[PDB]
């Protein structure tokens, strides 16, 4: 039944994943005076299995140009990847309870990556190209901040293992204890998961559709599937972090029910700063983190460094 | 039965066709300022599952809304073939149907059924929204009424 | 035993929507189809020419900056010893390092773009 | 008759100032904005049932 | 005051981030040789006992060294229960 | 007029529901009821494996107390 | 003296020799050098790990600090070559032969 | 079976290394680099070791990413090369793996070979120790004592990684 846990934790995060893309259709819609998504059955609960089957009957054209090799192997790493940083979240009880489950998915993470370089760079297009090297500067920058921002919040934690975060936010939430990384926290989320405001990898007002561009059928909705999958997850790893929730030992429903209920709240003001907002000219994204993410961050970095020593308050690491 | 099996087949695939479709961001003159009014808040594509979609290539239907003249008709022939199939091709307006105003000009394409094949024609100048949606809701229809796994089951 | 298993599922489960994908759907291709797009007109042909980055020098010394996060992570673990003194002159060290590594190329131009 | 659309200078009391310096640091105007927008999703969307409801003529 | 003061005030209005920045650091690089807790935390990083506090053989002399756990002669850390 | 919003809340809520229960019970299936015991440590693993060795039957769960000794 | 050091250090030995023969560029010239780096790495910590050198698993992580400072500069020399040749071909570079 | 495991993936480690070592197209390079340095993690993960391997990984995706970067910008052409495009890189592929092949098939069945070093293969397992960890791990207190311990290598290494960023400066300054 441990294929049962790993079956049990890839069909109900696919299915969120697709119930993802009608619940922004629907909210974003209800931002813009619109209605989303309302004729498949009742209230468009259907849209997603409707566009499922449709991307993966729909013809998925390979480019003359392409490298054929990388072109097929940047979509299974991509969902590959988006499915496995899954498993190390201490969901009540975490399926794969590694002592380094924030350095397992700052590594995963970095290496997803890796799947829009070869998809864009593969595709053999000029946009491709374009959106690929953009993603190279954007995922370099917010991984700096991604990196430091972890290791001074963490730093109350004691370790780096993703269930003591429960035993750590056991009486307060630790978004009262660092604010302000939290919101920075919450902006590298916004741009490692390629969204707005700095969904530039995909441009579709300047690059028409970035490296998704030569992308058709079930590549395309492989590559949508990593991205909503890492957006939920980025999500619910938020929700861990910072924003805490009680856990009794005997009924985990109840920590579940809180931080599922989190997780969504958090996904919902992701899709609410995607609808409110103009978006970034890509060195500005870079200028914003090199030149005022980076500066506060290693300042805050070297005060939580100090915290604990000047209050006597170092967490243990067992 | 076999025939009930691929009928039931056919309905679901139709239905996901139909109830998915992703028009391009191809509007070409004033038809395509009704084409933004029906994605506008009033008439909303979206509700229907219609989304707007560039880069022909996640695409199924064309709605060419304007004027198709001779500098710009290899464009769209090209980008048309870009489409991966099944491809349907809505014409918005007189002048994208066989073409309107500027019939007799030197430099306009006399219908945009000479150089893609054309599924709908939506007449207008420039059409009501309403009468573009009702173009999109015929095509619709067509998708449903289509029989591909039945041809194939009577090859 | 469990994370191999995992990384497994993932891949074939990966692996098979694609098949599914590119072998079902019954596709007819034809030259213009696969065509590259360029926004609708022939591209004037290129794709893997030299594209200049002008981050150059920013996309370097992000390889040094990440490098240094390497030094950084065994904090949390080394906040736990009975030298508390040394230890925070040094975390202190490193910080201020790249603070002024950062400053520096602050100043001398650096994280600016090329033009 | 004319008018200067943007001949706003910033006044430099210290007040203003850290008003100003408040905004930037914890954003203030992006709430504004991110309200506006939850103003508007609680508010009534204005699409019509077509072809059930037609539009007026 | 005079060019200092209104080179702060003019870096708060410029680059207040690189102001809050600056702040901080120097905030954290002073603070803790100041703070009293400081010692504190040393001593409950040696008061957390990794390894066996292993026993050395009682030739006699040593009178601190307790010959059982609930003995009082030796170390104590009620400080750390009270604190 | 966001109710209509709310059933692709709930749901995609009961998707994120699935796992986190799922794992929980079959962490308690798996292994007699009781969490499953977290080896961060040698001492962890020691201690499972010292299990493993006493309950006979070769499953680290199955506990004995003062009735397995004299 | 045991099986895993034989593969790191036959893997090591064959990025010498791919280090050691060019064909065209520099990029895979400075690949080859941080595989050997990454060999290095392998080796070492497969060495102290087993040993249990506790105060020496610092090592591994000084090894890298200074791999990517190299890799840097290789690339950075790859830059100007570039910038006064307009590509990164070794076999073009022989202004000074004479 | 799973009673080896590091060797295997010791294997694909050297795979990796003829990818790359063949001189391919610096894209593909990087490529064989990065499939090299996932399973050399996991070797390391297998010898007990967790948070070098995970460095590991962090550290070289970095570094690949840039040098894609920089590939695909300066060090391109207008025809990529693959591992079977030209006959250099397929000779280079193809002695590299039948070199790796005869090396593993003269190792596992006599289990004694001499090459360079006396390599007695009998298995990993086998050199083991068995210890007590405690409620510490010794690889974490071990990159831990760096700050406490390594004063002179914390000096050595901010210094040397301050006057890197320096000289990436100067060396890229163009007059
Ligand atoms: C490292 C090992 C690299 C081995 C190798 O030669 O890889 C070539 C492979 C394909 O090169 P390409 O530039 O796409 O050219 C393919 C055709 O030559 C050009 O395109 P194509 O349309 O001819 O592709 C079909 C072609 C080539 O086959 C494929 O494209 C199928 C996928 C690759 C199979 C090898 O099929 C055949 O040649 C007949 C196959 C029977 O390139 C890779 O990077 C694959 C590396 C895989 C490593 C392991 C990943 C896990
Ligand atoms: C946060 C969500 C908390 C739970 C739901 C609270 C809620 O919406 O209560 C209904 C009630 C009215 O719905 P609404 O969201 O205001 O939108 C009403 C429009 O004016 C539109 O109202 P109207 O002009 O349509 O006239 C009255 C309307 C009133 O709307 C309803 O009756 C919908 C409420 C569910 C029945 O009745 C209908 O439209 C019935 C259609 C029902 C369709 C299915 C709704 C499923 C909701 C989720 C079920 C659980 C999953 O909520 C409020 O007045 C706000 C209560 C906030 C409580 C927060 C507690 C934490
Ligand atoms: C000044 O003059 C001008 C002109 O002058 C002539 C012009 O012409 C033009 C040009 C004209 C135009 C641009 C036209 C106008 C256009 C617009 C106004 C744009 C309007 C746009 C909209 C209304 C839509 C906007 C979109 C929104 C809000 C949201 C979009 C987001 C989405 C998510 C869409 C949905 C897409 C996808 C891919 C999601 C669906 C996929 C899934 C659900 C997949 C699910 C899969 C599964 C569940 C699989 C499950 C598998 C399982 C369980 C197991 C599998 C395993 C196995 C082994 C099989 C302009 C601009 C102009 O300015
Ligand atoms: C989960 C999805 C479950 C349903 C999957 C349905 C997939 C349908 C793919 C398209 C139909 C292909 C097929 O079965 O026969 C093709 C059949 C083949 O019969 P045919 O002889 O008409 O060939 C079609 C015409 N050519 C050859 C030019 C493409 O055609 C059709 O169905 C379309 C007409
Ligand atoms: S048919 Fe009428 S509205 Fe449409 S493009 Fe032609 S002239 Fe304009």
């Amino acid at each position: 039944m441990f294929m049962i846990n790993i079956l049990s934790l890839i069909i109900p995060i696919l299915l969120a994943v697709a119930f993802l893309t009608l619940v922004e259709r629907k909210v974003l819609g209800y931002m813009q005076l619109r209605k989303g998504p309302n004729v498949v059955g009742p209230y468009g609960l259907l849209q997603p299995i409707a566009d499922a089957l449709k991307l993966v009957t729909k013809e998925p054209l390979r480019p003359g140009t392409s490298s054929i090799s990388m072109f097929i192997i940047a979509p299974i790493l991509g969902l590959s990847l988006a499915l496995t940083m899954w498993v190390p979240l201490p969901m009540p009880y975490p399926l794969i309870n590694m002592n380094l489950g924030v350095l397992f998915m700052l590594a995963m993470s970095s290496l997803a990556v890796y799947s829009i370089l070869w998809s864009g760079w593969a595709s053999n297009s000029k946009y491709a190209l374009i959106g690929a090297l953009r993603a190279v500067a954007q995922t370099i920058s917010y991984e700096v901040t991604l990196a430091i921002i972890l290791l001074s919040v963490l730093l109350m934690n004691g370790s780096y293992t993703l269930s003591t975060l429960i035993t750590t936010q056991e009486h307060i939430w630790m978004i009262f204890t660092s604010w302000p990384l939290a919101m920075m926290w919450f902006i590298s989320t916004l741009a490692e998961t390629n969204r707005a405001p700095f969904d530039l990898t995909e441009g579709e007002s300047e690059l028409v559709s970035g490296f998704n561009v030569e992308y058709a059928a079930g590549p395309f909705a492989m590559f949508f599937m990593a991205e909503y999958a890492n957006i939920i997850m980025m999500n619910a790893f938020t929700a861990i972090l910072f924003l805490g929730a009680s856990h009794d030992p005997h009924t985990p429903e109840l920590y579940t029910i809180n931080f599922v209920l989190k997780t969504l709240a958090l996904t919902i003001t992701f899709l609410w700063i995607r609808a409110s907002y103009p978006r970034f000219r890509y060195d500005q994204l870079m200028h914003l983190l090199w030149k005022s993410f980076l500066p506060l961050t290693l300042a805050l970095c070297m005060w939580h460094i100090s915290l604990p020593i000047m209050t006597a308050s170092i967490p243990p690491q067992s | 039965r076999g025939e009930y099996v691929v009928a039931k087949l056919d309905d679901l695939v139709n239905w996901a066709r139909r109830s998915s479709l992703w028009p391009m961001t191809f509007g070409l003159a004033c038809c395509a300022v009704e084409m933004m009014h029906m994605a506008a808040p009033r008439y909303d594509m979206d509700r229907f599952g219609v989304v707007f979609r560039a880069s022909p290539r996640q695409s199924d239907v064309m709605i060419v809304a304007g004027t198709l003249t001779n500098k710009m008709a290899p464009a769209l022939r090209k980008v048309y073939d870009q489409m991966p199939e099944p491809r349907y091709v809505v014409s918005m307006g007189s002048c994208a149907n066989g073409g309107g105003y500027y019939h007799y000009s030197y430099s306009v394409v006399r219908g945009c059924d000479r150089i893609v094949p054309v599924d709908i024609y939506v007449p207008g100048c420039p059409p009501t929204a309403e009468a573009l949606l009702y173009g999109i809701l015929q095509l619709q229809r067509k998708i449903k009424r289509e029989k591909r796994l039945r041809i194939w089951y009577r090859r | 035993m469990n994370i191999m298993l995992t990384l497994l599922t993932n891949v074939t489960l990966a692996s098979l929507l694609v098949l599914i994908a590119f072998w079902l759907p019954q596709l007819n291709a034809y030259s213009e189809k696969t065509s590259p797009y360029e926004c609708g007109f022939d591209p004037m042909g290129s794709a893997r020419l030299p594209f200049s980055m002008k981050f150059f020098l920013v996309a370097i010394t992000f390889l040094l900056f990440d490098l240094e996060i390497a030094l950084l992570l065994p904090l949390p673990w080394a906040s736990q010893t009975n030298n508390l003194k040394t230890m925070l002159t040094m975390a202190l060290f490193l910080l201020i390092l790249l603070a002024a590594s950062l400053a520096y190329e602050w100043t001398q131009k650096g994280l600016e773009w090329a033009e | 008759t004319y008018k200067f659309v943007n001949m706003r200078e910033p006044s430099m009391d210290m007040k203003s100032v850290t008003d100003r310096a408040a905004q930037t640091l914890l954003w203030t105007e992006l709430v504004r904005g991110l309200g506006m927008t939850l103003s508007y999703l609680f508010r009534e969307p204005a699409t019509i049932n077509y072809p059930f409801e037609k539009g007026p003529l | 005051a005079g060019r200092i003061a209104s080179f702060l005030k003019n870096a708060w209005a410029k680059e207040p981030v690189l102001v809050a920045s600056f702040a901080i650091g120097g905030l954290a690089i002073i603070l803790p040789s100041l703070s009293p807790y400081t010692n504190y935390a040393i001593r409950i990083n040696r008061a957390t006992p990794y390894n066996y506090p292993v026993p050395l053989r009682d030739d006699g002399n040593m009178p601190d060294v307790p010959s059982h756990p609930q003995d009082p002669q030796g170390p104590s850390l009620e400080w750390l229960k009270n604190l | 007029m966001w109710f209509e919003i709310l059933p692709g809340i709930a749901v995609m809520a009961a998707c994120l529901f699935i796992p986190g229960m799922a794992t929980a019970h079959i962490h308690k299936f798996t292994n007699g009821g009781k969490e499953k015991r977290v080896a961060h440590f040698s001492y962890q693993w020691n201690l499972m494996e010292r299990d493993r060795c006493i309950s006979g039957v070769n499953r680290y769960h199955v506990t004995k107390g003062l009735e397995n000794i004299d | 003296m045991p099986l895993v050091y034989m593969n790191i250090i036959m893997a090591f030995a064959i990025a010498l020799a791919g280090l050691l023969m060019y064909r065209s560029h520099l990029m895979s010239s400075l690949l080859c050098l941080e595989g050997m780096m990454l060999s290095l790495f392998i080796m070492s910590t497969l060495i102290i790990l087993n040993t249990h050198f506790t105060l020496a698993n610092m090592m591994p992580i000084i090894l890298l600090v200074f791999a990517a400072c190299e890799a840097a500069l290789g690339l950075s020399l790859l830059v100007m070559v570039s910038n006064t040749y307009g590509t990164d071909y070794v076999q073009n570079l022989n202004l000074l032969q004479c | 079976m799973t009673m080896y495991i590091a060797f295997i993936l010791s294997t694909i480690f050297v795979i990796g290394f003829v990818g790359f070592s063949s001189k391919p197209s610096p894209i593909y390079g990087g490529l064989g680099l990065i499939v090299s340095g996932g399973v050399g993690c996991g070797i390391v993960l297998n010898f007990g070791g967790s948070f070098l391997g995970l460095m590991v990984f962090l550290i070289y995706l970095g570094g690949m990413l840039v040098v894609f970067g920089y590939t695909t910008a300066m060090a391109t052409e207008m025809y990529p090369e693959v591992w079977v495009s030209n006959k250099t890189v397929f000779g280079a592929f193809v002695s590299g793996l039948m070199m790796e092949f005869c090396m593993v098939y003269y190792a596992l069945k006599e289990e004694e070979v001499e090459i360079i070093f006396k390599f007695n293969g009998l298995g990993d397992w086998v050199i083991y120790d068995t210890g007590d960890s405690g409620f510490f791990s010794e690889e974490a207190m071990g990159i831990a004592a760096l700050y406490s311990y390594g004063t002179w290598l914390v000096i050595v290494t901010g210094w040397s990684l301050l006057i890197g960023v320096v000289v990436i400066m100067e060396i890229t300054r163009g007059n």
